[PDB]
RNA sequence: AACAACGGAUCUUGGUUCU
RNA sequence: GCGUUGGAUUGUUCACCCACUAAUAGGGAGUCUGGGUUUAGACCGUCGUGAGACAGGUUAGUUCCUACUGAU
RNA sequence: GCCCUGAAAAGGAUGGCGCUCAAGCGUGUUACCUAUACUCUACCGUCAGGGUUAUGCCCUGACGAGUAGGCAGGCGUGGAGGUCAGUGAGAAGCCUGACAAGGUCGGGUCGAACGGCCUCUAGUGAAUCAGCGGGGGAAGACCCUGUUGAGCUUGACUCUAGGUGGGGAGUUUGGGGGCGGCACAUCUGUUAAACGAUAAGCAGAUGUCCUAAGGGGGGCUCAUGGAGAACAGAAAUCUCCAGUAGAACAAAAGGAAAAGCCCCCUUGAUUUUGAUUUUCAGUGUGAAUACAAACCAUGAAAGUGUGGCCUAUCGAUCCUUUAUAGAGGUGCCAGAAAAGUUACCACAGGGAUAACUGGCUUGUG
RNA sequence: UUCCUGCCGAAGUUUCCCUCAGGAUAGCAGAAGCUCGUAUCAGUUUUAUGAGGUAAAGCGAACUUUAAAUAUGUAAGAAGUCCUUGUUUGAACGUGGACAUUUGAAUGAAGAGCUUUUAGUGGGCCAUUUUUGGUAAGC
């Protein structure tokens, strides 16, 4: 049922349509296509664009602009549809901290994994993999 | 018929030396690209996937 | 339970087939 | 235990405003009226080579058996 | 070990009455109820073991539930052959007191033919009257299945000297994207090129870390001749010279303090995105290819690479030399079935329910 | 959409499936069936072994011998074995015959194996005995 079906037309028999309910990013790049092309459905309400991330070191939580999804594990189509998908691993911009590799090159990103479920909760947590 | 016939633009396209690939409403007026996109217009398989 | 209007089933020169 | 009133929108009333009072409490058990839930007939645009149906939408609408109150 | 707080509301659950040294709870012992259970006795049917000058009878023991289904036998009923030298001026029929399909007799009616048995056959089994209207007459709604029928558009299949040739007709319109992966020390059948050495593959007990590449770093030089070295000799071992390097430099070619051997490490299918494509919410790339600049190994350092190769099912006898067999190859064919639509559609049902898993909800991530 | 008595007596599992659909198919039980009434069958116990080696004997606080039941298959004889080699000091297919039924542990006592085929039943409802993957809890 996460793929929610919305019922279309004044009589509901052709459907055809799929709703995501679980949380996604997009970012800048959304641009909404013309409503006849909408066969997934991401609603505003449910799009987060910083997520929660802290690691054992200061139990420091900045909030920081999610980057990209790189890899989601179950069908990673999901992946493709930038769902959160609690367990999904993440890129976040992690220039708050500053933290700097060998040889001078400030690191500014790091890939995260979401440790809470963003379905049941209001707030989206990471821990960074580092 | 005669070119009206599907089977003799396919001969002549040669398509039919790979005629496995044949989409169902293969025709002059949208093709393949056009009948895959239409066909959406017409999910839920429950699977259980190991998220490893 | 028995008596009385009612009713029409079982026990009727009819049909079928055959030369 | 007894009370919980009255106006207001519709360019949807999945709700907000303020007259007066001491307050104008929250629900279930559905049960006359209006949107609408459905085939009426049509239109604008979407989509298609077309029948055809919609991302919208407008118009038209029709749905004594038992129990209680009085009496012989 | 108990009781109390430990959450529940829009005639229920110890069953109801009720109970308090309980008639509440844990535990030890006495008397009793009872099921179609258990033991015995008799009755109805089956089997088996035996007797009986017999498909009949007798003696003994155990069994008997039950849907679909099968098996072995009886009653009634339409008609007929035979038989009772049958029944009746009071026969057939109806209802009713008596002695498992069913049969018989007395009694209230009756007026014209009707039975018993062995067989054949088949159209045979208190109580009412006057009023509002909570519940149960429109019965079909409707998610979908029939391929049952058509309503239709077309470069859908089939037809209508060469050509247009649904303008016309018959029909369907099934039940599916990634995958292949190993290299050396070995011996065996083919290969074997036939005085041979024995190579350039097929499949095999065989492992092994070379992490499916050996990349770097530090060292060694080698087939074969002589002197030789207990067994050991012409091939086992141990030292001096050289193959211009018949080692492997995969190798084909005018040709090294290594590119051959030995000791340590070891990912690589890593990240963004500057040329190419392709969607299905055209998605700042979601991605391999092209390349950019980091990351890594390694070393004391200069340094070098490490970051992928490649490919549509299936045919193999749908190809052949074959008229009783062995396969060399889709760059040689042709497709699994010939497209949708119908709230103009008609009919029959698999069919969510008002809101109850395992009490299913409550104020504090 | 049809009278009666008695007996037997089930199925919901299994293979082909590019597949809901659709097909039989092995199995469940009564039967013509005669070959053995067997020294023949068993949802079973036991004797010897591989494992649950669950740790409590350890004699090796080094370590692997190895102690309980935790339920498994196999041999548990009737021509099986043997005297004898018919045939190419050592190998095997061994005619002929013998031990003939305490004949090879105990327990249940004759319905056990048929080459073959008959109508129905097609992947049913629940709980427990194992552990695998759970995550609020269901599962």
């Amino acid at each position: 049922e996460m793929f929610k079906v919305i019922k279309t037309g004044k009589s509901r028999s052709k459907s055809w349509k799929r709703m995501i309910t679980k949380h996604t990013f997009v970012g800048e790049g959304f641009t909404r296509r013309p409503v006849k092309m909408e066969r997934i459905i991401r609603p505003s309400a449910l799009r987060q664009k910083k997520a929660n991330v802290t690691h054992p070191e200061l139990g420091v939580t900045v909030f920081l602009p999610i980057l990209a999804v790189k890899k989601n594990p179950q069908s990673p189509m999901y992946t493709q549809l930038g769902v959160l998908t609690k367990g999904t691993i993440i890129e976040v911009n992690v220039s708050e901290l500053g933290m700097v590799t060998a040889g001078g090159k400030v690191v500014w990103g790091k890939y995260a994994q979401v440790t809470n479920e963003p379905d049941r909760d209001g707030c989206v947590n990471a821990v960074l993999l580092v | 018929g005669t070119g009206k016939k599907e089977k003799s633009r396919r001969i002549r396209e040669g398509d039919t030396k790979d005629g496995n690939l044949r989409v169902k409403g293969e025709n002059f007026y949208r093709d393949s690209k056009r009948v895959k996109f239409l066909n959406m217009y017409t999910f839920q398989d429950s699977t259980i996937p190991d998220a490893r």
